[PDB]
């Protein structure tokens, strides 16, 4: 049983201290830290009906794909704030949407404890449900796509997994976490990706392989959303205790918190830019607010939504940002000048 | 997905009447019909378009009045009235499904095209109109335009077709660098500006026939007599 | 302008007429969440109203009663650890927490889920729906006497059937008695916090019941009512 | 109850396989990113607003 | 053709100013919390701001009528300010009436019928319906524009448009005024709370508390309304009655002038009464007024 789970435990716990050192806040102050950053909502896209629960921004960085409990699923030109696409969704409570890196199929998962991918470059112009995926004992949490062949889904089962559309069947299936998995996020590489759950642990594992290969303590909560660092070796956990924080991969455990007194409510989704520089999070304040990397000190707050922005997406071109909220509003912020 | 038209042959000049395109199991009720002729031994030219929903019915100069189109999404068919016909519309007519979004493939799929014989803008010019059918080269055929397609967006919107002797011409480049599904990669398509370049990789016996283009920046969709194979 | 960019702003146009539709549709319809366990045969009464729209997790039902047309979403596939779904469930006109009476066991149970449901945190504003089921079952497995109600629960030989009630002819006073000692466990552990935020209604069904659906809408509009009162400031 | 333990106690098992060094060079490459890609971010360095096709 | 000059020196100066302090920022306050109440989509903001922009013009046009009152009748400034400022302030009363009517036909269709007049309960066709009560209120009332003028006399002046003689089609117009102005919308006020109540009746979530409550409110309001406009329209329908056919004898009435004048005075209170009733009475209303009186002494 646990005769030596406590002991071989005690190396796993040192190791994240003994052979660290000063954190990056206080090394990392000697850089000149970003003035007050305003954003302002170049782009305001009514169409919505519901509580927005997740967005993802196209490889394009121009179309975007937005998911509402009515079903529906919305793929939106932000250039000029037209809808290219809406498809009435079965599974109406879809948690999670995202858009392949191939832009041909996009996938929205929810309660309903399937994945459907759907045919958006259809030789019909009519987008239909290309598959649906079935094995997840949970509700999907989380949807992102790893490639044309390949997609990986975390679901409420403590479980996520790793099929292929064109069969199927689970190909590879992730398990170890206590709760239920509320957010992955995969990798610019698409090689590894990272799923957090409300045990309050994350969870690295390997897309080719079956088991885990990192862990990750350290949040008072349920981790409310997780995103990858565009570098591919860190990402920033969101969790109820609005004590959004940021692990290196690599380093195997916490490097600095991202707390305020002001902050209050919880975190349901996080992303980041180009460069990291500007961390948002989308907190349940009824205003997403963006801080910076290196200090860790709030920047600047995106406000401007009447209710909690459930979803936050920063483009390929790491030029803009969308906030979608419970208000049904999509906003577009860029800087202002 | 098929376009299949169908109508009449000879007819008079007072002959108003009607000529439909049906197509089949098909994203109809969504889908920006448009509509072009051929002059025999001749290049292409428009005849109509009607939007899905229609909204912003257009025609060509040359028969804008008498022509009239319309779409039936319920039944899925395209019709075309045609009142006071005159000894220049005899010609071969195509029946064309073309949408657009943000990266959409327009001018797709050409039905198979129906006869009719009774007894300012963008110049499409095309000035080559012979080329060898020698195979294992990498032939181009040049194009020029009254002025720039480049439009401020950052897309041109000139759209190139092939027609072997008998079908009806399917698309190779739609905008530029921009190939279509069932054309392979073979056709390429280059330029800047006004000069435009369609070039191929490898010849072989399915790439006979004329080459067509057409602009896009305003609506006359005047065409060039491209390069007879 | 280009006329490419203005044909699609035509079709966003179009597809913002569906979303006017699909609007109209939307907020002409009123969410009701099932909840309660595998015993209870939630997915029985949704049989009983009416075949359902299939599609695990979601069951779909959508209903008019006397021309007012709205939309219940049976659950129950998820996981039941702890309902993580209810945070998606806040804005729900009313949750229908469906229990059996004949298994006095699991009763105890009962009035724990009906515990954590009304003192939710997504739950502060969310009226409740109370459906018994299997009244038949309990009224002739208490006929049968073989298993007391006393040694489950010793409260109810205190209890003598209130005037109120209004039983069936055929009723015997012991399975009424009971019935209501059932009935009152549950607005017990009710009426104890958010008096006035939400009320949770009583009701008493079996396998078969015609009129599940007309019961189910006037409760949802005697909530849309008080909903009206308190934000149209008539309160 | 024992499937699970076995699987827990080879998770923490082969967890502790990774090696483990200073956090310095770790820190030195994120901020290296973090510096190395300032230039385009337009949400860091405002672009203009005539190329910005949000403008 | 006199003034009455026994109470009207003093006691319209006494409640009209009244009226005045307490109304103005009392009904731009309940106008900015209808505000609020739109910005949560409810329509009941659109039908209390429009009344309240209709009440406070009321209060605006008041101040240069307190003069006008005194012996410096029609306190000359020509005729523009004698005119539409005459028509703005004997039509204000019938507007805050016709949107009041408003409110409780909203009233009654979003509680009696909770869920059926989802059609009619938008915030759009809220704008809509208040710019059509607008346009048919000006429109309908329009009639003193026209034949009617001021005139003055040696004593001091006569009026705007008193018409101590009052002529024919001001007697004809006046009383379909009246009687289309305040009782089909009192009318109206009286059924729909009566089917407000009913509905209330058949309620069950409700306990006899908060019942009672509601009808205290729906019984205040119909009264309130009573007893702000019911006297002047009942003293119209007399002139009308000693002005029709029978000819204008005067003497007789111009003690009833000063009777005009009470029924003015106590037509005044409806002002400051329609936002300490309709707004003021809602708790939330309440919290909504102290978190606005923070914003704005923080703005």
């Amino acid at each position: 049983l646990r005769q030596e789970a406590e002991q071989l435990k005690n190396q796993i716990r040192d190791a994240r201290k003994a052979c660290a050192d000063a954190t990056l806040s206080q090394i990392t102050n000697n850089i000149d830290p970003v003035g007050r950053i305003q954003m302002r909502t170049r782009r305001t896209l009514r169409g919505h009906l519901a509580k927005i629960y997740a967005m993802h921004w196209g490889t394009d960085s121009r179309l975007l794909v937005s998911a509402s409990q009515d079903g529906k699923l919305i793929i939106w030109d932000s250039y000029t704030t037209n809808k290219v696409h809406a498809i009435p969704l079965r599974s109406s409570w879809v948690m999670t949407c995202a858009y392949a890196p191939s832009g041909n199929y996009v996938a929205c998962g929810g309660l309903d404890n399937i994945c459907s991918i759907y045919n958006l470059k259809t030789r019909e112009g009519n987008v239909r449900v290309s598959r649906e995926l079935a094995g997840h004992t949970g509700y999907l949490s989380c949807c992102r796509f790893l490639d044309d062949n390949q997609i990986v889904t975390s679901s409420g089962d403590t479980t996520c997994a790793l099929w292929d559309i064109e069969t199927g069947q689970q190909t590879t299936t992730f398990t170890g976490h206590t709760g239920d998995v509320m957010s992955l996020s995969l990798a610019p590489d698409t090689r590894l990706f990272v799923s957090g759950a409300c045990d309050a642990s994350a969870k690295l594992w390997d897309v080719r392989e079956g088991m885990c290969r990192q862990t990750f303590t350290g949040h008072e909560s349920d981790i409310n959303a997780i995103c990858f660092f565009p570098n591919g070796n860190a990402f920033a956990t969101g969790s109820d205790d609005a004590t959004c924080r940021l692990f290196d991969l690599r380093a195997d455990q916490e490097l600095m918190t991202y707390s305020h007194d002001n902050i209050i409510c919880g975190i349901t989704s996080v992303s980041f830019s180009k460069s990291g520089r500007l961390l948002l999070a989308g907190y349940d304040d009824f205003n997403c607010n963006v801080w910076d990397a290196l200090k860790a000190d709030r920047a600047g707050v995106l406000a401007g939504h009447d209710n909690r922005v459930s979803c936050l997406g920063v483009t390929d071109d790491g030029m803009a940002v969308a906030t979608g909220s419970w208000d049904s509003f999509l906003k577009i912020w860029n800087g202002s000048s | 997905v098929q376009l299949v038209e169908s109508g009449g042959g000879l007819v008079q000049p007072g002959g108003s009447r009607k000529l439909s395109c049906s197509a089949s199991g098909f994203a109809f009720s969504s889908f920006g019909m448009h509509w072009v002729r051929q002059a025999p031994e001749k290049g292409l030219e428009w005849v109509a378009y009607i939007s899905s929903g229609s909204g912003t019915i257009y025609y060509a100069d040359t028969v804008k009045g008498r022509f009239t189109i319309s779409r039936d999404d319920p039944k899925n068919t395209l019709f075309l009235q045609m009142t006071s016909l005159r000894s220049e519309d005899t010609a071969m007519y195509y029946c064309v499904r073309s949408i657009y979004y943000y990266g959409s493939s327009p001018f797709d799929f050409w039905g198979q095209g129906t006869t009719l014989t009774v007894s300012s803008d963008i110049v499409m010019t095309q000035a080559t109109s012979s080329v060898p059918v020698t195979p294992g080269e990498s032939v181009s055929i040049s194009c020029r335009s009254s002025k720039s397609l480049l439009h401020s967006n950052g897309n041109t919107y000139l759209y190139w077709f092939l027609q072997r002797p008998g079908q009806s011409p399917q698309l190779l480049i739609y905008r530029m660098s921009n190939l279509a599904s069932g054309v392979p990669d073979r056709f390429s398509g280059s330029g800047s500006g006004t000069a435009f370049t369609l070039t191929i990789s490898r010849l072989e016996a399915e790439d006979v026939g004329v080459y067509y283009c057409m602009q896009h920046l305003e609506y006359p969709l005047t065409f060039g007599a491209g390069t007879k194979l | 302008v280009s006329a490419e960019d203005k044909a699609a702003a035509e079709r966003s146009k179009m597809i913002e007429k569906q979303l006017q539709k699909d609007k109209q549709v939307y907020r002409a319809t009123h969410r009701l969440l099932l909840l309660g366990a595998d015993n209870s045969g939630k997915s029985t009464i949704v049989k009983q109203m009416r075949i359902y729209h299939g599609g695990s997790g979601i069951f779909e039902t959508k209903f008019q009663v006397d021309k007012v047309n709205f939309h219940m979403f049976d659950v129950g596939g998820q996981r039941d650890e702890r309902r993580k779904w209810i945070q998606c469930f806040n804005d729900v006109t009313a949750i229908i927490f469906v229990v059996d009476s004949s298994d006095y066991n699991r009763l105890q149970e009962a009035l724990n889920d009906f515990k954590s449901i009304w003192n939710n945190r997504w739950l502060r504003t969310i009226s409740v729906i109370l459906f018994l089921n299997k009244q038949d079952l309990l009224a002739e497995k208490v006929l049968a006497g073989k298993s007391k109600i006393e040694d489950y629960f010793p409260e109810f030989a205190r209890y003598t059937t209130p005037e109120d009630a209004t039983p069936e002819p055929g009723e015997d006073p012991r399975v009424t008695r009971a019935k209501y000692f059932i009935r009152d466990e549950f607005l017990r552990i009710s009426t104890a916090s958010g008096d006035g935020r939400h009320y949770c209604y009583p009701h008493f069904t079996c396998a078969v019941d015609t009129e599940n659906a007309r019961r189910i809408f006037n409760d949802c509009r005697d909530i849309i009512q008080r909903m009206h009162l308190r934000q149209y400031e008539l309160l | 109850s024992i499937a699970q333990a076995r699987k827990l106690v080879e998770q923490l098992k082969m967890e502790a396989n990774i090696d483990r060094i200073k956090v310095s060079k770790a820190a030195a490459d994120l901020m290296a990113y973090c510096e190395a890609h300032a230039k385009e971010d337009p949400l860091l360095t405002p672009v203009p607003a005539s190329e910005n096709p949000f403008r | 053709c006199n003034v009455d000059s026994n109470i009207d020196q003093f006691f319209q100066p006494t409640l009209y100013i009244i009226v005045i302090v307490l109304g103005f920022p009392t009904n731009c306050m309940a106008l900015w919390a209808a505000y609020m109440q739109v910005k949560q989509k409810n329509e009941l903001g659109i039908y209390l701001m429009n009344l309240s922009i209709a009440d406070l013009l009321y209060i605006t046009t008041l101040p240069l009528w307190i003069d006008y009152f005194v012996h410096h009748d029609n306190w000359i400034h020509g005729q523009v300010s004698c005119k539409l400022f005459g028509f703005i302030f004997y039509t204000n009363i019938y507007v805050s009436i016709a949107f009041l009517c408003c409110i409780s036909v909203d009233r009654y269709l979003a509680v009696a019928h909770p869920l059926k007049f989802a059609k009619v309960r938008r915030v759009k066709t809220a704008l809509l319906v208040s710019a059509i009560v607008w346009l048919t209120e000006i429109v309908a009332n329009s009639a003193p524009l026209f034949h009617d003028e001021l005139f003055q006399d040696r004593f001091n002046h006569t009026f705007c448009f008193e018409k101590y003689p009052m002529e024919p089609w001001v007697a004809g117009m006046n009383l379909y005024r009246t009687f289309l102005g305040f009782l089909a919308p009192w009318g109206i006020m009286l059924a729909a709370y009566r089917g407000i109540l009913r509905a209330v009746r058949g309620n069950v979530s409700t306990e006899r508390q908060e019942k009672a409550k509601i009808k205290r409110l729906a019984l205040s309001l119909i009264l309130i309304v009573l007893l702000c406009f019911a006297p002047y329209h009942v003293l119209l329908l007399w002139r009308s009655v000693l002005f029709l056919i029978n000819p204008c004898d005067c003497g007789g009435e111009e003690n009833l002038f000063g009777a005009y004048h009470v029924t003015l005075a106590l037509t005044s209170l409806n002002c400051v009464a329609d936002p300490i009733l309709y707004c003021f009475v809602n708790e939330g209303a309440r919290h909504d007024v102290g978190r606005a009186l923070a914003t704005l002494l923080g703005l």
